[PDB]
């Protein structure tokens, strides 16, 4: 309670169930760019919703930038789109959200020392090698990036309700440590 | 010399100064071997830079021009690249989930997505003659942006009309292969873009003219036969930079008729934008099933709907025996609210000149919930001209007006709907200025249609407001007499109105006992701003507490609208406004600058009334003029606004001095009095906001200025900002008084 949580990334999958080849939609698509070297799949952007896909020759696809379980979901649906104007009989099985990011403030500052004592068992806390504290909670499985800015950032999320869940698990002990 | 003046045009990285480099350039002997270079650049920017230099060169330039129309077919294939730098070793498996955690933002958490499967594998340029010939091979390049500088140089050889050069004999040839072969696509945006065999098609639709008589046009229209809606693409695109040189239209429209229905969007797209260029008369009962169909689909977004709106607005505007199925009626409904700007604008359009009370009812909502205000407008033009709308209209905007501001709409009470407007945590993004905003100006629409009595109540602040204008508006048409309405207490309020009580009653009066300072609580500044709106309304035209609105609204347009309601009834001989001047004449030249919005919308009716020949005598009233003299500047009795011109000389005020220059009447009369004596600092910020034409004659007298030294620094300073305008047209509006001198001096200056 007292703040609302914002969504910053939204990972997602899906199965295209067909054999691609990667060379051929690098060659036809100019907003495609293909680098072996580097990596062994195919990044592809589009413009709105600003996202980028990750495309494997398997026909596993892999999709980063969307700010909604809508915009992935949507943004998922249009790289499947391009696979099949660009000649694969590619279908749209299995799609699924892999982990969301979501920010939050509650405009104060904390004592990390504090709650780093009070938890040193969930949290790691080194300010000569990291700025802020990275806590580790198990139910439900979400790291919480905290901040003495008092900016929240948490991520391993694979459902909304796992955001809430979980940033009202952490303000009662963020209250304690002002 | 000039090939070092060359040399650094040559040099070139990161902008559009290097397009004011290419807009600069002119007149010279020979080289161009630098030109190509740009040619087969990968930007998008020097390609078009560098074509852009070939087309400067265009005289009595020879040019062969025989044309083998010939349909051979090929086997080869155009892609962006050969590909060959594909032929590299991966990265262990290891490494690349490493580069995956870190592309998609997985730090710190555990990713097990991805498998073995996932990863697998499967399957000199010198002579002039030898410059054209080096394009003719890029025109088939194996290398896309090769392909497209090589025709975009093309376009511009052919873009002038009018040595020896002869042209490649196998040019359609070449296009022609492009066409079916080259396979490049841009997929960025919804609506797919083949830069290549773009760039091509537009080539052939200037070639075509000098062309012998030929069986193209017949041929293209046959790609809209294949299956691959690739080769369809290069049809359409092509045809569409013919379509004027299409005879046998009805042939061309049968099969456009027929690909409205393809499977692939942007054959579907392309299709019903071409056929928008083409007489419909037959095809006429098909092509609205069709259209209709693709509307109602119900497809999130296709691309294709707006081309479908507009060719459904063409047949019906086209054949005015035609109107729209009622049944049909219920599928644009959408269209006012759906995502893309290009759908929303279009549907306005569409519905322009019919008369349903249910597209009136929806022509509102979008006044009230539209993100863009140059859409908006099109939304407030449809009504503010209409003397019919329905009452039920009138009453049920005239409490959705009068909602709570804190709450959303009620999905009960529009037909449209957003989470923007509709959830609770919608609201708190586009803020209550907004929705206040997007009320007021409904509100200006729906009043010209006959006031019946709105019995009906709500109860908030907001309700109160406008139904207080309401009785108000209704008061002015019928010359009703003045009664003071009655304002109760503040308690009385707190019992009726649901969005004071979302505050604490104390905390509310220690606000109301000395504003200034922000109460603590969150709830009750802003349910400030809506009492002191509330009374200034219940108690108009009394204007008392008007004054507090004006200092307190954050609101714009609703002061707005609160100065019109004002002015109105002035013209009106119907109010009383000399405390309310006064009291804002006064609170805007200490900076309250809501009060700004009344005197733009009043504006020159001040010139007219006592209190403006009594500010002639304030100390204060350059302090008032500096933050309005525009409005007043446009008057037509100048001898008026004269006195204050007298005064910003006197006092040196440069702000309303600038102002009373974008006319030129006053520049007579400063320029005049500048000659009499140079005050070179007011010169500095004073003469380059007025007409140039009058600069050359304060080149000699700043001359002497520096010749002996006065104000040495100071004039060589404005000599040097009116220097470079010498070169102007002088203008032939001014006093031929002046003249004689624009022109004594100007002569001078070429003297020898």
């Amino acid at each position: 309670s007292g703040i609302i949580p914002t969504l910053q990334n939204v990972v997602a999958t899906v199965n295209l169930s067909c054999k691609l080849d990667l060379k051929n939609i690098a060659l036809r698509a100019r907003n495609a760019e293909y680098n072996p070297k580097r990596f062994a799949a195919v990044i592809m952007r589009i413009r709105e919703p600003k996202t980028t896909a990750l495309i494997f020759a398997s026909g596993k696809m892999v999709i980063t930038g969307a700010k909604s379980e809508k915009s992935s979901r949507m943004a998922a649906q249009r790289y499947a789109k391009i696979i099949h104007k660009l000649g694969f009989n590619a279908t749209f099985d299995d799609f699924k959200i892999q982990n969301i990011v979501s920010s939050c403030d509650i405009k104060f500052s904390i004592r990390l020392e504090g709650l780093a004592y009070a938890h040193s068992n969930y949290c790691s806390y080194e300010p000569e090698l990291f700025p802020g504290l990275i806590y580790r909670m198990v139910k439900p499985k979400i790291v919480l990036l905290i901040f003495v800015s008092g900016k929240i950032v948490l991520t391993g999320a694979k459902v909304r309700d796992d955001i809430y869940q979980a940033f009202n698990n952490i303000y009662p002990v963020l209250i304690q440590h002002r | 010399l000039n090939t070092a003046q060359s040399k650094v045009l040559k040099g070139y990285t990161t902008d559009e100064l290097v397009s004011q480099i290419k807009e600069y350039v002119d007149f010279t002997p020979y080289i161009l071997k630098q030109t190509y270079r740009l040619l087969c650049g990968q930007a998008s920017e020097d390609r078009r830079n560098g074509a852009r230099i070939l087309r400067s060169l265009m005289f009595q330039f020879k040019l062969v021009t025989d044309f083998k129309i010939e349909y051979k077919e090929s086997s080869s294939i155009y892609l962006s690249s050969t590909g060959e730098q594909f032929n590299v070793q991966a990265p262990s498996i290891q490494e690349q989930k490493r580069m995956v955690r870190k592309i998609a933002k997985l730090e710190h958490v555990e990713a097990n997505f991805l498998s073995d499967i996932d990863f697998k594998a499967g399957s000199p340029i010198e002579n002039v003659l030898d410059f054209f010939e080096q394009i003719s091979d890029n025109l088939l390049s194996y290398e896309w942006y090769k392909r497209h500088g090589a025709f975009l140089a093309f376009a511009a050889m052919f873009s002038e009309i009018d040595i020896q050069i002869r042209v490649d004999s196998k040019l359609f040839s070449k296009i022609y292969e492009i066409l079916v072969t080259d396979k490049f696509n841009d997929f960025v945006d919804d609506r797919t873009v083949a830069p290549v065999r773009d760039a091509a098609a537009y080539l052939l639709s200037r070639i075509y003219p000098l062309i012998g008589p030929n069986d193209i046009i017949e041929q293209l229209v046959g790609f809209l036969d294949s299956g691959d809606w690739q080769v369809q693409f290069s049809g359409l695109i092509a045809l569409g930079y013919l379509k004027e040189f299409v005879e046998d239209k009805d042939g061309l429209c049968r099969k456009l008729v027929s690909l409205l229905s393809s499977p692939d969007e942007d054959i579907k797209l392309l299709s019903a934008e071409l056929l928008c260029h083409f007489p419909i008369t037959d095809s006429l009962d098909l092509v609205l099933e069709k259209c209709w169909k693709n509307i109602e689909s119900e497809e999130l977004i296709s691309v294709s709907k707006t081309s479908n709106l507009s060719l459904l607005t063409k047949i019906y505007r086209e054949n005015p025996e035609l109107s729209i199925p009622p049944e049909r009626l219920k599928d644009i409904f959408p269209c006012f609210t759906s995502p893309v700007p290009e759908v929303r604008t279009s549907i306005l359009n569409m519905v322009k000149n019919l008369s349903e009370e249910s597209i009136d009812f929806l022509v509102a909502e979008v006044v009230l919930i539209e993100e863009k205000d140059e859409i908006r407008e099109m939304a407030i033009k449809l009504l503010k001209k209409r003397r019919d709308l329905p009452k039920n209209l009138i009453l049920h905007f005239m409490n959705v007006i009068g909602g709570s501001l804190y709450e959303p709409y009620s999905e009960d009470d529009f037909v449209s709907y957003e989470d923007l407007y509709f959830t609770k945590s919608g609201i708190n993004v586009v803020g209550k200025d907004e929705i206040l905003k997007n009320r007021c100006l409904l509100f200006e629409c729906i009043m010209k249609s006959g006031l019946p009595d709105l019995q009906s109540t709500i109860e908030t602040t907001t309700s109160r407001t406008f139904i207080s204008l309401y009785r108000s508006v209704q008061a002015l048409v019928k010359d009703t007499p003045y009664t003071p309405a009655n304002i109760e207490e503040l308690e009385y309020y707190f019992d009726r109105c649901k969005d004071l009580k979302m505050a604490p009653l104390k905390e509310f009066k220690k606000k109301l006992s000395a504003p200034g300072i922000r109460s603590i609580h969150p709830m009750v500044d802003p349910l400030y701003s809506d009492y002191t709106r509330m009374v200034a309304s219940i108690e108009f035209p009394g204007l008392e507490r008007a004054t507090a609105l004006f200092e307190v609204e954050t609101c714009k347009q609703f002061l707005h609208l609160f100065s019109k309601m004002i002015t109105e009834y002035y013209d009106a001989e119907k109010i009383s406004i000399d405390n309310f001047l006064l009291k804002a004449y006064e609170g805007l030249a200490s900076g309250k600058d809501g009060f700004l919005s009344f005197f733009e919308v009043f504006n020159t009716r001040l010139l007219a009334h006592s209190f403006f020949h009594k500010i002639g005598s304030l100390e204060n009233r350059l302090d008032f003029f500096s933050k309005t003299i525009h409005i007043y500047t446009k008057t037509s009795q100048i001898q008026k606004i004269g006195f204050v011109f007298d005064d910003a000389l006197r006092e040196k005020n440069i702000t309303v001095i600038n102002g009373f220059m974008r006319s030129l009447e006053f520049n007579e009369k400063f320029v005049r009095k500048a000659l009499e004596d140079l005050d070179v600092e007011l010169l500095d910020a004073v003469l380059m906001s007025g007409d140039h034409s009058f600069n050359p004659l304060f080149v000699k007298p700043l001359l002497r200025n520096i010749s002996g030294n006065i104000d040495r620094e100071a004039s060589s300073k404005v000599l040097s900002k009116v220097i470079p305008t010498l070169g102007f047209s002088t203008n032939t509006k001014i006093s031929k008084d002046l003249l004689e001198m624009i022109e004594r001096e100007k002569k001078s200056l070429e003297s020898l």
